[PDB]
């Protein structure tokens, strides 16, 4: 799993959030996670599809 | 030309502007003026839908 | 001739460059910057870029103005910038004192993304707390003064002696050089253009068949600045964390 | 002031209007109306519409012209138009005879989507077969001389007695009226503007806060006019079968 990497320096997780919408009240929205590492890595997925 | 930054026969306009640009995101916790306090939130009223974005698609 | 950025040109010029927004938040631009633009009473309103947080609520920034004055050799912007976290809602930016402008110069990471956390740094042991939009501020301001593209001779000065958009530009003659473009706070005719800069902290692609440069800075690897010479639009954006890259000289 | 209108500003203004292309013909559109138009040495040439078929391979139609003239109180646009089913190659779309000009008028409903293919009309009984592509260029002559909407005072006569762009203009005073817009085809200062049209074929709707109008024409249901008047932008576009409206009388 993505939670068991290399934390950056101050225990902080190398993957951050990405969401679609600002509101948790939409129903179908998007999650996905950014790398701090490697900026510019991005995976994702909505409902059944997924992509990095 | 010459004219001003916005005519004064647009209060229509600015009204769906405002009631349009505020279904995005949260509502912001408004306040009593007079005691303070900030205005309870209305309860949200349980429904389903389909994914209109998804059909927009 | 433009008179002002599009930003539906600009997201699409630029997406190739990876300098794209949310769906939602495009929408939701497209609502707000004329709300706010009208009820701050200015004359242009425009998305200046977008900061990424670790939390994923990234600050979406726009900046505004009124007029332009030439005062001492420089082409002055009163500029006014908002920011926002949701593209709906925009709240001020307000400017930072010198002083703590050399804290927040040095704070580095990328951003929290918590309008409220503020920042410690120890000096001689004086700590002092720095606000979050206070190194948000800074880092636009770092970025404006040292990219704020536009092509030359679009401006020119007026009766007044105001910088006012030149209705008559033909266009860049060499779109592939760096002498077709200029910052902002040039004065129209006084010869400064980005050639002037230090040799290596721009790189230009242009496509002679479409017709399109982009202009992209190494120094702040991030802003981005396009150029449509049969259309003659224009425009530039920030993406990016906001920290400037100290080892140009090791990379080129 | 914009020199020539631009796709993608057309495509998000009149997108709530239902004028709308497939993501797959816009990408093909941005990469082959350049092609065409440096091909055919046009100094312009723009997407005009889309015509629906029954067999669901829509005709795209582009029109481009090199320079436009005053002849005879008439400012004439030496136009050539070309057509397309995918939006990525363009052929000729030929011009057609009077004689078959009332043909092809007389022949209705959705068109077949087969270029190949030709109808018939019956006469005193001689019978006439006509192409397709001649049906299709008539109706597109026909919404081209009803329509061509462009702002009033937006061009501009010069020493060669040549319709060129004025490129000090403006804006339009009154975005909301039907003065402030014109046919393509009428002379600069001559004051024929779409109010002196047929009282009831136009309608206007003006967002006076963001300042887009759009001019929708009636007698034809399809014809799309926007104007941007805080950037000065304008365009316009048809999307639909291509057949007049003659119940208009009765359904205002």
């Amino acid at each position: 799993a993505l939670e068991e990497d290399a934390q950056l320096p101050g225990e902080q997780a190398a993957w951050t959030p990405i969401y679609s919408s600002a509101s948790e009240a939409v129903k179908t929205q998007a999650g996905g996670l950014r790398s701090l590492v490697w900026p510019g890595a991005v995976c994702g997925g909505r409902g059944s599809e997924w992509t990095c | 030309l010459s004219v001003p930054l916005v005519p004064a026969a647009s209060a229509a306009a600015a009204a769906a502007a405002v009631a349009k640009a505020s279904l995005f995101g949260d509502p912001e916790p408004v306040l009593d003026p007079e005691s303070g306090e900030p205005i309870d939130p209305d309860a949200p009223n349980e429904f389903e839908c389909e994914d209109v974005e998804g059909d927009g698609d | 001739v433009q008179l002002e950025p599009n930003i539906t040109l600009v997201l699409k010029h630029l997406a190739s460059c990876g300098a794209v927004v949310s769906a939602e938040q495009q929408a939701a631009l497209d609502h707000s910057i004329p709300i706010k633009r009208i009820e701050a009473g200015l004359r242009s309103l425009t998305l200046w870029g977008r900061l990424t947080t670790l939390n994923g609520k990234d600050y979406l920034v726009a900046e505004g103005y009124n007029v332009a004055s030439s005062k001492e050799g420089a082409a002055v912007y009163e500029t006014k910038y908002f920011y926002s976290q949701d593209g709906a809602r925009w709240s001020d930016l307000q400017p930072v004192d010198s002083e703590t402008a050399t804290r927040c110069a040095r704070i580095k990471g990328m951003l929290s993304g918590d309008p409220a956390k503020n920042y410690e740094l120890e000096e001689k042991p004086l700590v002092f707390q720095i606000p979050e939009l206070a190194v948000l501020r800074c880092r636009v301001d770092a970025i404006a003064t040292a990219t704020s593209v536009i092509p030359t001779d679009s401006t020119i000065l007026n009766a007044a002696s105001q910088v006012v958009p030149n209705r008559l530009f033909a266009g860049a003659a060499y779109p592939e050089k760096l002498e077709s473009y200029q910052h902002r706070f040039s004065l129209p005719g006084s010869g400064v253009t980005l050639s002037q800069d230090l040799r290596g902290t721009w790189a230009v692609q242009y496509d002679a068949f479409k017709g399109v440069a982009q202009v992209r800075s190494l120094l702040f690897p991030g802003y981005f600045f396009y150029y449509a010479a049969n259309e003659l639009t224009w425009g530039s954006l920030y993406v990016g964390d906001g920290l400037r890259n100290n080892d140009l000289i090791f990379m080129l």
